[PDB]
């Protein structure tokens, strides 16, 4: 019998029903500050998930967890990072994603992505694919870049533990999600091409080669690694991973080189793959920069004291991804020469590029001086 | 006794004020290791601030923490304790120590005590947490081992309880 | 070859183990006795665009029959009032689980080696998100649409006044991330999934339906459909495990351990929310505790983990020995601090007492015999000045926490089995009520050092507590908490003022 | 008052209920002879929705119609269209179809098309298109290709109004959207490249006058105007607009020129678009492919009749398809020399990809004799 | 400029009466007595992918209430 359509019981709870409201305030944690104009279903869903108490800045709750580590580490504790604020939960995702609309969002693009291979392979538009570049760079050189956004998910696994706020950890544990799907779509990339070119070797044997032992992506592998297991400041991870390495190599690797030679070398497929990774990296982008950005290079009352570090982290993990770069532009050396592309005044524009369009996202924002010309300098004495 | 009001009280007040006193990073760094041996842990000193050391104890690090960022150069922020020690130096020291403990009180001791003396903004949290987490897997495999083999009876005279009732 | 081809998710997760690479850095952040083995493989082939499609259909479906059809038959409005309030605590005390499962499943994620094993932790991660925004959205939708939103609309910061939240802390946030990877693995996903959260999501739809509340169905029964790969999860932590020496000598103590955690709050809480926090009853909470943890769990779950050496726990037959009383010892202490809560309370009424007795022979005698006189004194009347918790004390009943799992304790009035301890060390009192616990403190004291209630408020009017904690209503006066489910004679903050409860430190008198 | 929830009426309606079944048949029109194993919701939901007498091949019902146009033409009748067969209720939409999952599917391709357009813009990869391919054949080129789309799109009018059957119905208003859809995207790629490069004009006046005036589109432009208005047989107008017109023309135009150069001239974002069109092209060619060949051309009794009419179609259609074509290849005229792609070498192969692929797809299904060669030469003629 | 941006269907459809164009041939098939003027506008300003989406979301929650809630509560 349910109460709602049983006779009996229906009108019996319609008995015990008050004819009023006892209360007037329906809108689901009506305290939240808002930060645009009207609370968001986002914000009412998420914000104060977390049970920090009054000594974890911004937190509503008392007294000491119930249960801590053996020694006395907190469940969660200020002494998990180095940057300061007085307020944890004052990060918001720009785009408001709590977990519906995100799988939401991702399901679209797994199923169309499943609609485009199929219609793809009945196009047979892989017959002009440059073999070359289909064969040697694509097959190994991209596949081996998985290996660079499986790190960089890894290094999510002790943030997603523990940082400090509900906002915050939806946004670590998606942009780590997008991470791995990255690494993932590689592989799905790999494998639907061999299933249209015969011998076509899609095992990540050669990758998996390649990431370890090429000089191409040693320094690419050594940052990662430092990012991944060299550290546990939380903050130093999505910073460093993100804000610099990410938004540094990464940008380089899969928009100046495999998605802008895809459109040089006659390749239509890549394309497809790329759209995604950097539709990925723009929305990681907008909720990083609210973090560190907005919340912490601003706050109010350690914004400096956050910038110090942030500086310091800054200049060392830009000297481990410049690295990175200098030793991955030998890749040129393996390509055909396209003037304006893969040439000397090519590589040189892809690099201002990437160099420029970070001093302006993210260096400018937290008042770290770079000199980019000499960013790229440094890099193009690897070319 | 009489419990003020939770998250606003004179206590907490009155702390807060010691704190707008400190100057410098060695006065701040003594500050907060006298602090962290009074009032926490289970071997602490006193327990008279029991609902608000760890407050007051955030405001402290606040303070060390902006001093060290205003007064450090950036390399000393990355690879010193504000004791001046170097950090990779601390974290080797003290897992010898409880390398060497005989016993689980032994190695208890060990571990709560760096964490009174180095906890971050002391010790660079990084290396901080590496350190805590090494001195805690040994402090469990030494726990774990035979846990249940000590009666209760036992238990409480080794561990010092005054039994005050037993029901 | 023009055939129209894709690739499936089968297809791509074949080479999800050749994803990570050796290094000597490559090792787990926490601190931890064991090691997982790197060739361990998952259950569920999933990869991240599956999971999202996967997902997405479930909740499509959810939120349509919510947003929808359930709002058409203005179903939010037709809920048992007593199930109703039980939804504000059941809902988001479920909710800090899902919460920090999800820092859990991080932390483990962390702690594996191979790449197979950390996935299918991960899949964890974003399912326990999920299941925190889906036990948020079912008190988002009693707040808009069911006639009383207080404590729907803000248990985040109102469950901070009471002792009951503390507990909840223990088994479902602390219990969940502090210590050793793989004993946070035993008591997330071995114990606290397998033993509770499975079979509780779904009984919560029964009672739920039962007493006219369909809301609850429509979204538990979408996060059950999670909980298999959670389960599964439990045991690769196992196989992961079994070969590594250390979990011959650690693996049982840390499961038994866990249990003991987790059933010390589930075994009286549950049956307390279940039984007095409904009109319309299913079945005995005494019968069900058997079903789920003597012979699902303790027999069939734990029976097949029997290969890898693990042991059905040590302290089973203790738990067990206190699992028909328990949930009655903590409804006392539960209807004599209700000012302290954020729900409305309803005392048994003549059906349920009937209802009781016949379940639990010797109930009328006990329990409803001090139910009657605090009716009878006046419990339910904004007028009488009568809070039961004063009774108690004048009486000489004294409510003791205990310094571990934080569960209230009345030694003078329970018939459950513990028993009180109270130690000083280093000049703190402290108080322990049972065997294992008391080892826990004993071994342990620095991870036991949690303030509790009479700690924090000695000394202080209740009136003044509650106020300065928001337990007020939008008038600014009237309680969030009632001891009545009825719609007029509600409690303001000067009627409880009027009864003068201030907060003792009960171990003052040792 | 509602009958579910209140409990006086709802226990009036218990009462009324019988406590058995009254039969066991619960599949909806279990008489629908299914296509694949067991009868799918598609079929379901679908099939016999259309009312026709028995005097239209496979219509269940009888009698006259009760209103006819003045002069006696019937609401449906059989001379709508030459082409004859046992059944016109037989054709089924390889992808069943119904209108939920076209929308649903759409609906992905809708929201993801604007999260890719927000980051593309903020990636700021516009940067390294050719400027050239970008102002005068995107712009013009591509922008003036919409009216093909759109005038294909319009042919659909007629055939939705004279079509005999339900499912025939539903697959050629889908086929007709999914055109519309093209001409609005290439609309909306040249409206969001203005909004990134100032000066860009994305005011149609110039493609229409380019598809109006200009002899590069003169043979398709007549060709889509003789399809759309210059016939009513509904038949024949979807068999030479998908399986001759467009499976030629328009996948030359397309795939061969306006895909393939984008990744010829470091174009990113033209091939997010032609993506789209080419899985719409590829799910219609499905449908077109059942309704043509496995329903009429194999018909047991009319096959054969229905091939001479296909065939002397093809032959038609597919000499205004060789002439639309040889005017088009004039556009490489107006485009950068690259080996392999826009030379005679590569137009050429391009031109042996495109009815070699339709020799096979259409032509070999029907019995229409064609020599590839021929037609490349044809062709190679406008070169 | 790198300023996030995307373009809305009315954008698109400001452009659609442009689409037509004129031929000898480009007249309606069937018989009437009337002539449709060409200048005519439309109400609602619908492209086709923004058809599908406002389409797409209401049929979600019609099969969700369908499909899960009424087919729970034995509602048939
Ligand atoms: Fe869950
Ligand atoms: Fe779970």
């Amino acid at each position: 019998k349910r109460g709602l359509t049983d006779p009996e019981r229906a009108a019996i709870i319609a008995a015990a029903v008050p004819d009023h409201a006892l209360d007037t305030q329906r809108k689901y944690h009506y305290f939240i500050q808002p930060r645009w104009k009207p609370l968001s279903e986002y914000e009412q869903l998420s914000c104060y998930a977390q049970p920090n108490p009054d000594w974890i800045a911004g937190g509503l709750d008392w007294g000491d967890w119930t249960q801590k580590f053996h020694g006395g580490r907190p469940s969660w504790g200020n002494e998990s990072t180095e940057l300061r604020t007085t307020d944890w939960y004052r990060h918001r995702d720009p785009a408001r994603r709590w977990h519906h609309p995100y799988v939401k969002d991702k399901s679209e693009e797994a199923r169309y992505t499943q609609r485009f291979l199929a219609a793809y392979s009945s196009e047979g538009s892989i017959r002009t694919i440059d073999p070359y570049w289909r064969d040697e760079i694509l097959n190994k050189y991209f596949g081996a870049l998985l290996y660079s956004e499986y790190g960089l998910f890894n290094a999510h696994s002790s943030v997603g533990r523990d940082c400090l706020s509900d906002t915050i950890r939806q946004t670590a544990v998606f942009a780590a999600l997008d991470k791995v799907d990255n690494a993932q779509m590689i592989q799905m990339e790999r494998l639907f091409i061999a299933k249209l070119v015969p011998g076509f070797d899609a095992s990540t044997d050669v990758p998996k080669k390649i990431w370890t032992t090429d000089p191409i992506y040693s320094g690419a592998r050594a940052t990662v690694q430092e990012i991944w297991q060299g550290v546990q400041d939380w903050n130093e991870i999505l910073w460093a991973g993100h804000a610099v390495y990410d938004a540094t190599f990464g940008q380089f690797a899969r928009r100046e080189f495999f998605q802008r030679l895809a459109t040089v070398y006659g390749d239509t497929l890549t394309p497809f793959f790329t759209a995604q990774s950097q539709t990925y990296f723009q929305t990681t982008r907008g909720a990083i920069d609210d973090l560190f950005v907005y919340c912490l290079a601003n706050d109010s009352e350690f914004g400096a004291h956050n910038r110090t570090f942030l500086n310091a982290w800054t200049e060392h993990y830009l000297a481990s991804s410049v690295a990175a770069l200098k030793d991955f532009v030998g890749l040129y050396a393996k390509v055909e020469k396209v003037a304006g592309a893969t040439d000397s005044a090519g590589v040189s524009e892809a690099l201002q590029r990437v160099f420029g369009d970070w001093k302006i996202d993210y260096a400018d924002k937290i008042g770290f001086r770079v000199d980019v010309d000499q960013k790229v300098d440094a890099v193009l004495a690897g070319y | 006794a009489k419990r003020e009001p939770i998250h606003d009280n004179s206590i907490r007040t009155e702390w807060e004020a010691k704190i707008a006193k400190l100057t410098s990073v060695d006065q701040a760094t003594k500050f907060i290791q006298d602090f962290r041996l009074a009032y926490t842990s289970p071997f602490r000193k006193s327990y008279d601030i029991d609902v608000d050391y760890q407050y007051i104890e955030r405001k402290i690090e606040e303070k060390l923490s902006v001093l060290k960022t205003e007064k450090l150069p950036v390399a000393d922020l990355i690879t010193k304790a504000t004791t001046g020690e170097d950090a990779a130096a601390v974290e080797a020291t003290w897992i010898a120590k409880i390398k060497a403990a005989k016993s689980k009180y032994e190695a208890e001791a060990i571990h709560i005590e760096f964490r009174q003396l180095y906890k971050p903004p002391v010790l660079p949290v990084n290396v901080f947490l590496r350190t805590d987490a090494a001195l805690g897997t040994v402090l469990m495999e030494i726990r774990n081992t035979d846990y249940y083999g000590t009666p209760l009876e036992g238990l409480r005279k080794e561990r010092g309880v005054k039994v005050l009732h037993l029901q | 070859n023009r055939a129209p081809v894709g690739v499936e998710p089968q297809e791509v997760h074949k080479w999800l183990q050749s994803f990570n690479w050796d290094f000597k850095e490559n090792r787990t952040k926490y601190p931890t006795k064991y090691h997982m083995a790197n060739e361990t493989k998952e259950q569920f082939k999933v990869i991240a665009k599956e999971y999202a499609r996967m997902e997405a259909a479930k909740d499509e479906r959810q939120f349509g029959t919510l947003l929808d059809g359930l709002t058409r038959l203005g179903a939010g409005n037709k809920v048992h009032p007593r199930w109703g309030e039980t939804m504000k605590v059941i809902s988001n005390f479920l909710e800090v689980g899902e919460y920090n499962a999800i820092a859990a499943s991080a932390m483990l994620w962390d702690s594996a080696t191979a790449a197979e094993q950390k996935n299918g932790y991960l899949a964890q991660v974003l399912d326990e998100i999920r299941h925190t925004h889906q036990c948020a959205f079912i008190n988002h939708y009693y707040s808009k649409h069911y006639h009383d939103p207080a404590g729907h609309n803000d248990a985040r910061r109102t469950r901070a006044i009471g002792p009951l939240w503390k507990g909840m802390k223990r088994v479902f946030a602390d219990g969940f991330i502090s210590g050793d990877a793989v004993e946070c693995s035993v008591n997330l996903q071995l114990v606290g999934e397998a033993c509770f959260t499975n079979p509780l999501i779904v009984a919560v739809t029964e009672w739920a339906s039962a007493n006219g509340d369909e809301i609850t169905p429509t979204v538990f029964l979408s996060v059950e459909t999670d909980e298999l790969r959670h389960m599964a999860n439990g045991y690769q932590t196992v196989v992961s495990i079994a070969n590594d020496p250390a979990s011959a000598k650690f693996l049982n103590t840390d499961l038994n351990n866990a249990f003991w955690t987790q059933q010390k709050y589930f075994t009286p809480v549950l049956g307390y929310l279940f039984e007095y926090g409904s009109k319309f009853k299913v079945e005995p909470w005494v019968k069900t505790w058997n079903r789920w943890v003597s012979e699902d769990w303790g027999g069939i779950w734990i029976g097949r983990l029997g290969k890898y050496g693990v042991e059905s726990p040590r302290s089973l037959r203790d738990a067990k020995r206190d699992a028909y009383w328990a949930h009655h010892d903590l409804a006392l202490a539960a209807y004599a601090m209700w000012p302290l809560g954020f729900a409305r309370l309803a005392l048994p009424d003549e059906e349920d007492q009937a209802w009781f007795e016949a379940n639990y022979p010797g109930w009328a005698d006990h329990y409803g015999k001090i139910f009657n006189e605090w009716k009878k004194l006046g419990y339910e009347d904004p007028k009488s000045g009568f809070i039961p918790y004063q009774w108690l004390l004048a009486n000489g009943h004294d409510v003791y926490i205990d310094r571990v799992s934080q569960v209230p304790f009345i030694p003078s009035l329970a018939k459950g089995t513990g028993s009180l301890r109270v130690h000083e060390f280093n000049g703190k009192k402290h108080s322990l009520t049972d065997d294992w616990g008391e080892r826990q403190w004993l071994i342990e004291p620095e991870r036991y050092e949690c303030h509790n209630v009479f700690e924090q408020y000695e000394g202080r009017e209740l009136s003044e507590v509650i106020a300065e904690g928001h337990g007020v209503r939008s008038d600014g006066k009237t309680l969030i908490a009632q001891p009545h489910t009825r719609g007029d004679n509600l409690w303001t903050l000067e009627d409880i003022k009027r009864a003068g409860c201030v907060f003792p430190d009960p171990l003052a008198k040792f």
